[PDB]
This record gives C-alpha cells, sequence and structure tokens, in this order.
C-alpha cells in the first residue's frame, strides 16, 4: 500500500497557514496575507523536497467574533457578513476599510455571514511561467525572487456597519494545494529556517552524534 | 605525431593546439583551447597524430622556400601537470615525428641548398 | 580501449568503457527559435588541484562559458536562450594515490549568504571560468556579502551526504578517474536569460580525502570539460 | 510595380521591371572551401550628393565591406576568400532633374600615381565605406602618393569613353534611375586574400552633367548597395 506516498497524498492537507485580527470601528479594521508558501516552516519543508511544482489552491476562512467592551445601556448587535477579497497579482490593494479597491469587480470577493458553514474558493494556477519555482538561483536586483511566484493577496474586513458595540473578528486561513505535480526532488532541509524571504542557513551539524563509532 | 616517452606510471594532459596561417600564435592555454585544438592525455595513449590541412592560397602549389608570409603554427601546452608516483622520475621527454599525409607533390627540380 | 571524440575543431580522449550518468533518464533536444552548432565544442576549463586540505569546487553553468567563443558571444548577443549540457571530469592520479570525489549537477543551487540579512554578491556566488572553492570552516556572520561554504551543508542548509539525489557520480581514485554526467535543460519557462540565471551549478566535493606517501606527487589535477548540447536562442529578424 | 527583396535581415525595393546586367553572362558560384550565408545580406552604403562640379566616385569592392558586420569578421578571420557581387545603384531624383551616369565594375582596376617613379598609398587608393571621388583637374606632380585622379582617363591611363568593355550600365534621368550589376568572381587563383588585394572596383561617372532649374533640389542622392554572393572561405580544422 504505497498509496499514502504518493505526491498528491503527501502534498494535499489543509493546513492553518495565516491567523489575523481586525476591529470594526479603526478605519484600519482589515486583515491583509499576501498568499505565499513559506510562512509555515512545516508546509515550507514539504513543499522544498522539489524545485518545481504545479498546484491549484483552495483556501477555507474560520471566522470568529468576539465582543468587545462597551458602555451602551444595551447591545443588540445583529448577525455580522464578512468580505472577503482576492486580489489577482497586480490588482488594486486597499489601504483603509473605506477603499475602491473594494469594489472592484476584477477583485472576486465572497460576502459570508456568521452561523453558516465557512466560505471556500479555490484558485487556479496563476502564472505566466509553466511552474511555480521553490528555488531560483538568478536575479529578477535581487538574489532569488522570481516574481513569476506570485499569487495573488487576500483581504477581510467587515461587512455591517458599527453598531453599538465594538466587534473583534479573527480568521483562520486554511491552505490545501489541489491536484500537485513536483520535479527535480532535492535534499530535505536540515539547518533550520532564519528568514521568510530567503534560503539563508547558520551551519548546523549533519546528524545527532553517539559516543563512538561502535556505539 | 608526438610520442610520450616517460614512465609507465606518469599521468598528464597536453594541449595541442593547431595555428592557421594568418592568424597569431597562441599565448595561453586558453586562447589554444578556443581555436583547433586536441586534448592529449599520456596516461591514456602514449602517442598523437595530426594531420595538419593544406590551406594555400588557390594556388594548389606553393613556393618551397618563402618570405615574410603567412606560416601556420603548432603549439604545446601544460593542461595538467604531470603526476607522478614515488620513485618515479617527473622529468620525461616527447619524441616529434613528421611526414607526408595526404596528396604530397612537388615541381620544378632544383638544386639543394645544403650541399656548398 | 581509449575513445576519441571530436566536436566542431576540439577533441578530447575517453577510456572506451566508461560509464556516462544521463540527467533524469532525458537527453538534451530541441524545444518542440534559432539554433547554433559553432557552439557544439568542448570546453576545457582551467584545471584544478586537488590536494589535502581541499573542501571542494563548484561551477555555475551558464557563467562558466560566459567568455569563451562563440558561446559567450551568443550569450551577449542574444536576449534569451536555452541549452543542454555535457559534462566531463577527469582526474590524473597514480595507483599510490588514494581518494574519493562526489561529481554532482544541482538544478536551481540557489546558496545562502554569511550573514542572514543579506544575499551573496554575483562575485562571490560566480568566479566565470575560474573555480568557486567550499571551506572546511564557517564563514563568519560579520561578513556581508559571501556564501556561506561550509561543505558540510554544501552552502545550501542541507545535508551534503544527500546530494547524491541529484544526478551525480563517484570517482574513487582506486577504480575509476572520471566521470561524465549528461544534463538536460530543465527550468519552468521554455526559455530564459542566460545573465542573470544560472541554471545548474556544477559540484566536486572530496568525501574521503586525498592521501598519498611521501615522493608521491603532492597533487591530483581534475579537468572539467563542458560541451553545450542542442543549444538554441531567439530571432532577431521580423515577420 | 514594386518588389521587394529580402536577405538575411535586410529588406530593399526595386522597380519590378529592372533590367539586370550580368557581369560576363556568368553569374556567381561555388569553386567547384567553408562557406558563409549569414554574410549573403544587403549592405547599403553612405549615399552620395550627385551635384553640378561632381567628377565621379568609385569604391574598392572587398575595401568597402570591410567594416561590415560578420563580412568584415570574417575577413579579418579568415586568411583566404573568394565572392562573388550583386551591386544595386539607385539615385533619387524628380523629373525635373537631367543627367545621365556610367555605372561600370572593373575587374583589376589598377591605378596611376601622380608622382610617376611611386605609386598611390593604400588611404587614397580606398576610403572603404567612404567613396573616393575623381577629379576634372590634373593632380599635380608635386603631389608624391596620390591618385591620378583625372576622369577622362579614368585614374588607368585610358579613354573613359571606352569603359563600356567592362561590364556596366547606363543611368539616364529622363529614362531609368537604378542600375543592377552581377559581378562573378574573377581572379587568376581560386582563391586570394582579402585584405592585400582589391577584386572590384565599382566607378560612378556622370558624362552628362547633372542640370536643374533654381527651386529644384540642387542635389541627387546616389545610393550603392552590396550584397555578397557565394562567398566562401579556408577552413580552419584539422583533418
Amino acid at each position: 500500500s504505497r498509496s499514502e506516498s504518493s505526491i498528491e497524498n503527501f502534498l494535499c492537507r489543509a493546513a492553518c497557514v495565516y491567523y489575523a485580527t481586525y476591529t470594526n470601528n479603526s478605519e484600519k479594521g482589515y486583515a491583509e496575507w499576501v498568499i505565499n508558501t513559506r510562512q509555515v516552516a512545516q508546509l515550507r519543508r514539504k513543499l522544498e523536497l522539489f524545485t518545481y511544482l504545479r498546484f491549484d489552491l483552495e483556501l477555507t476562512f474560520v471566522i470568529t467574533s468576539a465582543q468587545q467592551p462597551s458602555t451602551a445601556t444595551s447591545v443588540d448587535a445583529p448577525v455580522q457578513t464578512h468580505q472577503i477579497m482576492y486580489v489577482p497579482p497586480g490588482g488594486p490593494v486597499p489601504t483603509k476599510v473605506t477603499d475602491y479597491a473594494w469594489q472592484t469587480s476584477t477583485n472576486p470577493s465572497v460576502f459570508w455571514t456568521e452561523g453558516n458553514a465557512p466560505p471556500r474558493m479555490s484558485i487556479p494556477f496563476i502564472s505566466i511561467g509553466n511552474a511555480y519555482s521553490c528555488f531560483y538561483d538568478g536575479w529578477t536586483g535581487v538574489y532569488g525572487i522570481n516574481t513569476l511566484n506570485n499569487m495573488g493577496t487576500l483581504y477581510m474586513r467587515h461587512v455591517n456597519e458599527a453598531g453599538q458595540g465594538p466587534i473583534k473578528s479573527t480568521v483562520r486561513i486554511y491552505f490545501k494545494p489541489k491536484h500537485v505535480k513536483a520535479w527535480v526532488p532535492r535534499p530535505p532541509r536540515l539547518c533550520q529556517y532564519e528568514k521568510q524571504k530567503n534560503v539563508n542557513f547558520t551551519p548546523t551539524g549533519v546528524t545527532t552524534t553517539r559516543v563512538g563509532i561502535t556505539t | 605525431t608526438f610520442m610520450f616517452c616517460g614512465s609507465a606510471m606518469a599521468t598528464g594532459k597536453f594541449l595541442l593546439a593547431y595555428s592557421p596561417p594568418g592568424a597569431g600564435v597562441p599565448k595561453n592555454r586558453k586562447d589554444a583551447m578556443l581555436g583547433t585544438h586536441v586534448i592529449w592525455d599520456v596516461g591514456l595513449q602514449s602517442s598523437c597524430v595530426l594531420c595538419v590541412p593544406w590551406i594555400s592560397q588557390t594556388h594548389y602549389r606553393y613556393v618551397v622556400e618563402d618570405e615574410y608570409t603567412a606560416a601556420g603554427y603548432i603549439t604545446c601546452w601544460y593542461q595538467t601537470n604531470i603526476v607522478v608516483p614515488a620513485d618515479v622520475q617527473s622529468s620525461c621527454d616527447i619524441l616529434c615525428f613528421v611526414s607526408a599525409c595526404n596528396d604530397f607533390s612537388v615541381r620544378m627540380l632544383k638544386d639543394t641548398p645544403f650541399i656548398r | 580501449r581509449v575513445r576519441s571524440i571530436t566536436l566542431g575543431n576540439s577533441t578530447i580522449t575517453t577510456q572506451e568503457c566508461a560509464n556516462v550518468v544521463v540527467g533524469y533518464g532525458v537527453w538534451p533536444e530541441y524545444l518542440k527559435t534559432q539554433p547554433d552548432v559553432a557552439t557544439c565544442r568542448f570546453y576545457t576549463l582551467e584545471s584544478v588541484q586537488w590536494m589535502k586540505n581541499s573542501a571542494g569546487w563548484w561551477w555555475k553553468l551558464p557563467d562558466a562559458l560566459s567568455q569563451m567563443g562563440l558561446f559567450g558571444q551568443n550569450m551577449q548577443y542574444h536576449y534569451l536562450g536555452r541549452t543542454g549540457y555535457t559534462i566531463h571530469v577527469q582526474c590524473n592520479a597514480s595507483k599510490f594515490h588514494q581518494g574519493c570525489l562526489l561529481v554532482v549537477c544541482v538544478p536551481e543551487a540557489e546558496m545562502g549568504c554569511s550573514n542572514l540579512n543579506n544575499t551573496p554578491e554575483f562575485a562571490e556566488l560566480s568566479g566565470g571560468d575560474t573555480a568557486r572553492m567550499f571551506t572546511d570552516t564557517q564563514i563568519g556572520e560579520t561578513n556581508s556579502k559571501k556564501v556561506q561554504t561550509a561543505v558540510w551543508n554544501a552552502g545550501m542548509g542541507v545535508g551534503v551526504g544527500n546530494l547524491t539525489i541529484y544526478p551525480h557520480q563517484w570517482i574513487n581514485l582506486r577504480t575509476n578517474n572520471s566521470a561524465t554526467i549528461v544534463m538536460p535543460y530543465i527550468n519552468s519557462v521554455p526559455m530564459d536569460n542566460m545573465f542573470r540565471h544560472n541554471n545548474l551549478t556544477l559540484m566536486i566535493i572530496p568525501f574521503v580525502p586525498l592521501n598519498y606517501s611521501e615522493g608521491s606527487s603532492p597533487y591530483v589535477p581534475i579537468t572539467v570539460t563542458i560541451a553545450p548540447m542542442c543549444a538554441e536562442y531567439n530571432g532577431l529578424r521580423l515577420a
């Protein structure tokens, strides 16, 4: 039963990659995440077993809210609706809760209200190249960036206006590669990751040590 | 023809480069390699044979003697050092042999300049 | 038996029964715009001297042949190109010398920097025809833009003993002295700019250090010969 | 009708019904060692300005294309070579301009010197891409190494009206404005060194001077376009 060691069964697992909070009375109460696979070390190491990858994206959002302190004699906030906007690479990006970018028709968005099943959206392989690259030995100049790996950005905000009390919401983004194809195996990462942007490392031993060659 | 006459345990590489007439002689191993050349490994072969091409001013026959004319050169360079085991002499010698290879011909018999 | 191979105006000799490692089971082929066949020749780089304290050498591929004849000329002429390679590595050693070499070609060998916040500069990442040497010590962090050249991490933060996953050949002096690796074109795009991206990195790392008795030659030359295969570039004319 | 001719990465336009003069009834062909087809392209030299006082212009062939792309590159690279030519001469004039030109290609146009005891220097015999001009006056003998450029002798001590024996075409502004001469390879040897011997000399001599009324353009540009044909050089490899 070698089926569980296939590329699909190895990489097609949902994982929480990003976590953020946003309140509804700040003008800045919006969460953003540039989609990248280097956020989580465990997922980064599993993807870096290969050089070139091609996969689809399935995103599931777990949004929960919590009541913040207020002075109102009575608070009776209705059900909250949230907007999750996906900005494709090169699309307009918001800087405030009230911004035109939130209404761009070419920026697909999901409107979801609390109490239902969590929202879910899928993004396909959107690179002008033929595959994503986990390693790039060259310059774009910055070494090893390869801007052909841009996957877009996600934005989240409250749709409802603020009522008689603030509401703070937290969003958990779940990331799942689908229909994955991998090329050019590479040695597993041995040194601890130091920076999210580069492969920099501090030299470490090859393995754990024993007392002598004869144990 | 070049014959390596070192010990059977000596190893090394030589770059034999041919410069066509007009082109200058190489000044470095790199320049020699960028031109027409053969890498000669004495550890694998004891002899190397090169047949330099005719290449003349569409003259078919050319003068035996010459005057400040494009000549064409053959040169040899150390690709690697001579690797030798213990108790084996590193200093060796090479012998060169010459002969006519392709359709050689002569014309207009004359007196040899070597006699008084 | 000795086999002589001539490519263009260059010729080299190899042991007839030498084993060739094909990179990933794929031979270099043409893109299924403008090819060049005068580049199809052997480029013998400068030989390096394997010593007792040698840690290793590496050469970035496109860059190593950037100052060699028409291939370099084509590199500055055309903006885009793609090519495979055939790499010959040969050692000249006697039967009184001992040592083991790993000859591996790493695709997209992105290397780290000694300073964790910066990235290595081009000069430290590649020396063109000149070889870059690994170090058996750890480069200090004070250094700002040098490659972390500790051999046991191979400059990539991985176990050096795991480099065998990449197309490779072992050179055990008591058994063999030459290696031949045929590397196809590997990229995420059909064609790329050869001056800003090094597709391949050839590495030679001594796993067993060179040893010899007094009197023997205190060095073993290593010769690298690279022949571009199925090279082709972008067109420059109208439609 | 207009016919467009493209050679390599260059294209020119000619009147469809233009008459081509083949040199001696023989088209350029290959020697019955190494050919080059990237040289097969049009080389448009700098245009010259035909004026009222113009005496004539000439260009030595191999030399004129000595600083043009691969053809010049091949000239310094290879020691020996041979080639034919196709020469296009075009004038841009209106119907209000009058004049007659002789366009002749002279094989082995050896030229005399103003000083009877010396020979002309290379600079005076050829200007490369730049044109050399004839003179309606006689160059003084005091001059030591200049060409005797009196037009009526054509610098060869012959009657200029007898130049029609060489492959030629007349350009009468009232009738035609272009000339096309196809010149084969002509030499006493199958191949020759291109830097020390000018096989061909193209001459343009106004037999009837350019004339026009006030208001018209005081010049008529003459454009020379040369396309080497069936070029081949000596090999550079072993046997």
